[PDB]
């Protein structure tokens, strides 16, 4: 009835942790580690027999895995917002950076906003969180919570966790490299994109 | 010869009021400390 | 000789505080160590050039 | 406990102090007037059963 | 390893719809004959299959399956809303002994909007759309905007099952019952019902 | 209670490059001086 990896796989005490979590739009990385550290063995075993629901565990030439549904996905589909994907670059780059290696892979919502701010445009950054928005310092601290309720979603859908007794402090996933999929390859972002959408990885809101 | 050993090094120090109050204070709980360690 | 009791309780601690961190930086060092390790493979080899 | 954290609290403040000793009818007359003396001089409140 | 049977039920071309689905949520009841029929003959397994997920394959008396979140479940639980509950229970209460005296199975969003209405207290309401509000034609409308979002809600849970067109007429399920109390030999359905929706 | 005798006290310590690199100077030329002695 099955391959004798896949039914090992399945068989995994791990097993039911990452089916369930990659169903619940949770996604594979250094940490989120029980769907990981055992998914990295049965990579193939495990897309094949999701394909299966029409749904498909992408792995980018990152370690990362995350699922992907179909446009005939018997699980239903749904999509993240574009300061989800800002806050995730900003992670996927702290991720990469070795500066903050003695960070040891914790962080805080403040250098995360530092770093964000920084790199990013503040205004044109704050037209998404509220279209009216001419610099006020109220629409600041509007998207600061918005950072904060995305991260917050984000750590839901398996790119951050929270450590045990700090909300403020948390440590990041691989599936943070999800976020470089228009950078993971030389080719353009927008054939990539193309690609992605082809291959439902990513749409536009 | 040291003056650009210093210039290319680049260091600094800085102790207003309240920097220097919460240095010694932390001096005097690591002192009464029992592993010297200093939680955040 | 009391204030040699003070002492002589003081200076167990300190002690005991050397040792301690003795060990405490190795169980520090251990551990970062390995995000170091984990780093090498999960920054550099997905993106060696 | 109070000792370590009187660094901590300002002296203004002298934590408040209270225990418990239930079944006190163990207790013999000296045993109690020692706890009381010793609470007392402590600023140690007591509840006793 | 892993048990043979499991194996070939997992490996049954049934299995990937019927297991989406209740990842989803959704209800399988005897109505669903082919799923219905699979979740009889390999329950043995895959109650353990999903309970390994934490979570439990219940079979209803009313013989409907459906899977109960524990709070430890593997699968991230979502919830129905107040509104949700509220109306799962005008729904029940659509579904039980009364309606066949004034629907006969085929519903409206009119009749679940009048009796919601008539019988839910305008504090409820109030408190669904927002406790301001008063009585407004704008504020019905934001309900009945969320009437019908709930209502699509609890079609995606099999709970509800639509006509097929855009009018929003529609039958329920008997799985309804889990919104409403257990039924005893005796008790009348509109009594037990009205006691739990006051 | 150390908080008011740090305030009360009125300290700090600083330094620029240029300032911490003078200090290291002096310090040679004090390891190099004859009588330890530095003036003006």
């Amino acid at each position: 009835f099955m391959p004798v990896k896949l039914a090992q796989a399945l068989a995994n005490s791990l097993f039911p942790e990452l089916d369930s979590q990659l169903r619940a739009g949770r996604h594979i990385g250094i940490d989120d580690l029980d769907n990981h550290a055992f998914l990295m063995d049965f990579q193939e075993q495990l897309e094949e027999f999701y394909a299966r629901y029409n749904v498909e565990l992408i792995r980018a030439p990152e370690g990362f895995f995350y699922l992907r549904p179909r446009s005939t996905t018997l699980i239903p589909r749904s999509v993240l917002s574009e300061l989800d994907m800002m806050v995730g670059k900003i992670l996927c780059y702290l991720y990469l950076s070795p500066e903050r290696l003695a960070n040891q892979g914790i962080f805080t919502s403040q250098e995360l906003y530092e770093e964000l701010i920084s790199l990013a445009d503040e205004g044109k950054l704050m037209k998404f969180v509220n279209q009216r928005s001419s610099g006020s310092d109220l629409d600041k601290q509007k998207l600061q919570e918005k950072v904060r309720t995305t991260l917050n979603r984000l750590r839901r859908l398996g790119m951050v966790y929270f450590l045990p007794n700090n909300n403020n402090k948390f440590t990041i996933t691989e599936a943070v490299f999800r976020f470089g999929a228009d950078v993971r390859s030389g080719d353009d972002p927008r054939e990539i994109q193309l690609r992605m959408i082809r291959d439902g990885e990513a749409m536009p809101v | 010869e040291l003056v650009s050993w210093a210039r290319k090094n680049d260091f600094s120090i800085s102790l207003p009021v309240e920097r220097l109050a919460f240095l010694m204070a932390i001096a005097v709980l690591n002192s009464e400390r029992l592993d010297g360690e200093m939680s955040e | 000789s009391e204030l040699v009791d003070k002492l002589v309780f003081d200076l167990q601690s300190k002690l005991d505080r050397i040792i301690s961190w003795g060990q405490q930086a190795i169980d520090l060092w251990i551990g970062y160590d390995r995000h170091v390790h984990k780093f090498i493979r999960t920054a550099i080899d997905m993106d060696k050039n | 406990w109070e000792e370590e954290s009187r660094r901590l609290r300002g002296k203004d403040i002298s934590p408040c102090r209270l225990l418990f000793l239930d079944q006190a009818a163990r207790l013999d007359a000296k045993s109690i007037a020692t706890l009381f003396e010793l609470c007392e001089r402590l600023q140690m409140q007591l509840i006793i059963a």
